[PDB]
């Protein structure tokens, strides 16, 4: 029974801490939260009892660090689509990507 | 039109405006941002 509630951690494991890593995707795990996302820190209101979210859509909305003292916001890592500007291939073929 | 109004509306226009609040996905930003400065389109949005 894992207690990923609010107090500094007294148990993680054996491999060297890493800090985190602001505005690059990362994988991260903090208190039960895991997934691959962009940290930053704590715009949210948060209450003591919920500094940790997991949203509907059932990925990582919010955690609070497992050493500072901050709640993170984690928001899931940027994509787009892949949208290409090319004509027939009676002619040369162009490549602009939006 | 009314030149003198942020857009060319006419004040017929600037209620048919104001009073139409749509709801789209990338015009609402992300709450806690991903990448990208809050300016324009160049904070990626897709909602969760």
């Amino acid at each position: 029974s894992f207690e990923l509630l609010h107090a500094p951690a007294t148990v993680c494991g054996p491999k060297k801490s890493t800090n985190l890593v602001k505005n690059k995707c990362v994988n991260f795990n903090f208190n039960g939260l895991t997934g691959t996302g962009v940290l930053t820190e704590s715009n949210k209101k948060f209450l003591p009892f919920q500094q940790f979210g997991r949203d509907i859509a059932d990925t990582t909305d919010a955690v609070r660090d497992p050493q500072t003292l901050e709640i993170l916001d984690i928001t899931p890592c940027s994509f787009g689509g892949v949208s290409v500007i090319t004509p027939g291939t009676n002619t040369s073929n162009q490549v602009a990507v939006l | 039109p009314d030149p003198s109004k942020p857009s060319k509306r006419s004040p017929i226009e600037d209620l048919l405006f104001n009073k139409v609040t749509l709801a789209d996905a990338g015009f609402i930003k992300q709450y806690g941002d991903c990448l990208g400065d809050i300016a324009a389109r160049d904070l990626i949005c897709a909602q969760k």
